[PDB]
RNA sequence: AGCCAGGAUGUUGGCUUAGAAGCAGCCAUCAUUUAAAGAAAGCGUAAUAGCUCACUGGUCGAGUCGGCCUGCGCGGAAGAU
């Protein structure tokens, strides 16, 4: 379950989630699994995402996580009314724009990079899609 | 090429082979057990016998290059070409017994260098002598 | 016997049938005799004599509370 | 060996570019050397499957405009975010 | 399709008679006849049947090909025959006829009385089979397919009425 | 039979059909197999 | 109509013996003591094949095999187990010069009248069983 | 596509295992014969057996096979006068 360790603020803005991603290309393994819709990522949805894969790839290769959830959502209690100050802290997102690459694998064969990355993106809550890494 | 350059090939050496070759057999060999078929190789390699199958199409074209081109009329269905080079008719001999042993076994065609001996004819090159007999 | 999680150490065919040779937890051996004839039509038979002790699982465990 | 037909645009700017991108085509730059950047439209389904093989970024590429042959390499790549689309690439006169 | 491009040879002894999509055939065996879909156009050729998609209809040659096999079966029904095996698997299952009208005996608290239609014939040359001759394809088909229904194959111990060309899938049982 | 919205291929002998604008697994070795979409 | 791989000189005890024979309702003694003549006849003490080929006419015909090509390199190699990891562990050593005689005892079995290629054979088992061949 | 054949020999590869024989799992990963046959992609067996597939030959005589973008559709889709 990633979490920052510490915050200068404990809560923030609920902001806007408009533009294209930065980190579009694969830079440390082969394989990447990347977004093609926007959203927010759970840490709960990340991790579980994680388990996915390295249950699938048998502990074999490097995968790495190429976002973090930084941003702290906040929730009012129910039965609650409005107002009264600003909720308190539940669970942490990852604010993702089209064409972020999400997870990173490397040293698995491409075939059973594509079941990974299937198995994991069955657990993420937008489109996704597999790159391969290129030379530019 | 792949698989073109492959028959390129395959051609030659049994078209080689024909021009090396003294008598020629061509017979079927439809329903016969892989473990009977290597019994029927290996009597043939003890008495110097050469006996490929290959494709119809290809065959004709290896076989125009060749003496028979009698032979090559008919090639319809299963064929398993056996060139008789050493003592000629070695092959013939082998493939009447075959027949009777193992039913299924066709005969069918065979050659006498031009003339197209037919199923009911074998006889003559079954029956032939061995080379070496001027002592 | 499999789903009677026991261990099986012996398939000694016979001209009559045959004997296999199991080890298998006492608890849950009981009622056996029913189902084997149930399975094999009433056309079998076994006996069955204590052999040694071994660690009974977790669940087992905390199930025997008194 | 690598050869690729461009011809050289006639607008510059965003609408055109992406007027070019729907229309199937996509622009380039060349510069580099003594000569002034030359601004260049070309296919897209042509130069994806050039770019496809791993050389397309080693050997010198040749580009025909206004019928004349210039050496070139390719220096940099700009991909559409998540799609399999090529925004832009540059040339650097070899 | 080329199904519909291989013609059908009608043989000797046998007639034809087209009157747009409605054709009739007679043979040494019977008679049938069939309309067929507005979208193909069929041709009596020099003693032989042609088929061909009508010009303005999407389906066209699957029609066309659907054609084909409902005037080759039409022709061999009407030449030679169609004949369906079903055997009779139980203790005390057992068939006769009596004129168009099959008798079974199905492990039942009655008697199942199944009369043929017009052009089928059934006989019983045992006890335990059934052999059903006709000239329709889709109708002998239908019939045996009904007799089957009376008693479907039991997938424990094959009880039931099965097609002899039929391999019955078995099954077992641990008794729990 | 097994009504899903998602309907696939579950061995080599499951065929795909669609039947009634509905989608349909058969399968000629294992009843299990079968499937509709709904 | 069945097959078995009783050890030489071992017919005369029935453990799997007896059984077999037993269901297909043949005589023991019969077939023991002409087994045992081929048994005894060569190596005593070595799984032996044998096409035990009954026809259900009572019948009785068998033809036996040449012991197994296992046995055979792992008693040449002096080791009565084998490889775990045949790439890693690849324990046990054999000799080119000792792959000859068993590809001659055992010409009677394959089907290349090439004695090296007889040798290339049983050396390809060699490697499949991990044995350290020179 | 289909249809007719073959689909093998060391060998039951080795380890492990009550059993592991192509098909529990773990390490390879061959050669032989070939037209071709995987130290096996399935089903099946306690294990065998058996039924396949890949592959190859025969037959047939014209096109055929999949992957990528993209348009419009299909199911997912149950409420109360
Ligand atoms: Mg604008
Ligand atoms: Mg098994
Ligand atoms: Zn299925």
């Amino acid at each position: 379950m990633l979490q920052p360790k510490r915050t200068k603020f404990r809560k923030m803005h609920k902001g806007r989630n408009r533009g294209l991603a930065q980190g579009t290309d694969v830079s440390f393994g082969s394989f990447g699994l990347k977004a093609v819709g926007r959203g927010r990522l759970t840490a709960r949805q990340i991790e579980a995402a994680r388990r996915a894969m390295t249950r699938a790839v048998k502990r074999q290769g490097k995968i790495w996580i190429r976002v973090f959830p930084d941003k702290p959502i906040t929730e009012k209690p129910l039965a609650v009314r409005m107002g009264k100050g600003k909720g308190n802290v539940e669970y942490w997102v990852a604010l993702i724009q089209p064409g972020k690459v999400l997870y990173e694998m490397d040293g698995v064969p491409e075939e059973l990079a594509r079941e990974a990355f299937k198995l994991a993106a069955a657990k993420l809550p937008i489109k996704t899609t597999f790159v391969t890494k290129t030379v530019m | 090429a792949l698989n073109l350059q492959d028959k390129q090939a395959i051609v030659a050496e049994v078209s080689e082979v024909a021009k090396g070759a003294l008598s020629a057999v061509v017979a079927d060999s439809r329903g016969v057990t892989v473990d009977k078929m290597t019994e029927l190789r290996k009597a043939g390699r003890e008495a110097g016998v050469y006996m490929r199958v290959v494709r119809n199409t290809l065959l004709r074209r290896a076989v125009e290059g060749t003496p028979f081109e009698c032979l090559k009329d008919a090639f319809v269905g299963p064929t398993l070409i056996a060139y008789s080079m050493e003592h000629p008719g070695a092959a013939a001999r082998l493939f009447k017994e075959f027949a009777k042993a193992n039913a299924k076994f066709e005969v069918k065609a065979a050659a006498f260098e031009g003339e197209l001996i037919p199923a009911s004819q074998i006889d003559r090159l079954a029956t032939l002598p061995t080379y070496e007999e001027a002592i | 016997l499999s789903r009677r999680r026991g261990m099986l150490k012996g398939q000694e065919s016979e001209v009559t049938g045959v004997k296999i040779h199991a080890e298998v937890p006492l608890s849950e051996m009981f009622g056996y005799a029913t189902q084997l004839r149930s399975l094999t039509k009433g056309r079998a038979s076994y006996t069955m004599e204590f052999l040694k002790y071994d660690e009974a699982p977790s669940n087992v465990a905390q199930a025997v509370i008194e | 060996m690598f050869t690729i037909n461009a011809e050289v645009r006639k607008e510059q700017g965003k609408g055109a570019s992406r007027r070019l991108r729907a229309a199937n085509k996509f622009p380039a730059i060349i510069y580099g050397g003594k000569e002034a950047p030359l601004a260049i439209e070309l296919d897209h389904d042509k130069v994806m499957n050039m770019q496809a093989k791993a050389e397309f970024y080693s050997e010198v590429l040749t580009i025909v405009v206004d019928g004349k042959e210039i050496k070139v390499k390719a220096q940099d790549v700009q991909r559409h975010p998540y799609k399999p689309k090529l925004q832009h690439i540059d040339f650097v006169r070899a | 399709s080329r199904v519909a491009k291989a013609p059908v040879v009608v043989p000797a002894g046998v007639d034809v008679k087209i009157n747009g999509q409605v054709i009739t055939i007679k043979g040494k065996n019977g008679e049938l006849t069939r309309t067929l879909n507005d979208a193909v156009e069929v041709k009596h050729a020099d003693n032989t049947l042609t088929f061909g998609p009508r010009d303005g209809y999407a389906d066209g040659w699957a029609q066309a090909g659907t054609a084909r096999a409902l005037l080759n079966s039409m022709v061999i029904g009407v030449t030679e025959g169609f004949t369906k095996k079903l055997q009779l698997v139980g203790v005390g299952y057992r068939a006769a006829v009596k004129g168009n009208v099959i008798n079974l005996s199905l492990g039942f608290s009655h008697p199942v009385d199944h009369q043929l239609p017009a052009g089928i014939t059934a006989e019983c040359p045992t006890q335990t089979e059934i052999v059903l001759k006709g000239a329709d394809k889709q109708v002998i088909g239908q019939v045996a397919a009904d007799l089957r229904a009376y008693r479907r194959p039991e997938p424990y111990k094959g009880k039931g009425v099965r097609y002899a060309d039929e391999v019955v899938r078995t099954k077992e049982a641990k008794k729990k | 039979m097994k009504v899903r919205a998602s309907v696939k291929k579950l061995c080599r002998n499951c065929k795909i059909v669609k039947r009634d604008g509905v989608i349909r697994v058969i399968c000629s070795a294992e009843p299990k197999h079968k499937q509709r979409q709904g | 109509y069945v097959k078995l791989q009783v050890a030489a000189g071992m017919a005369n005890p029935s453990p799997p013996v007896g059984p077999a024979l037993g269901q297909q309702g043949v005589n023991i003694m019969e077939f023991c003591k002409a087994f045992n003549a081929k048994t005894d006849s060569i190596e005593k003490g070595l799984p032996i094949p044998v096409v035990i080929t009954v026809y259900a006419d009572r019948s009785f015909t068998f033809v036996t095999k040449t012991p197994p090509a296992a046995v055979l390199l792992k008693k040449a190699a002096g080791i009565k187990s084998g490889s775990g990891k045949p790439n890693k562990d690849k324990v046990g050593k054999i000799s080119r010069a000792q792959l000859q005689e068993i590809a001659q005892t055992k010409a009677a079995d394959m089907t290349g009248a090439d004695i090296e290629a007889m040798t290339r054979s049983i050396e390809g088992t060699a490697r499949s069983m991990g044995l350290v061949v020179e």
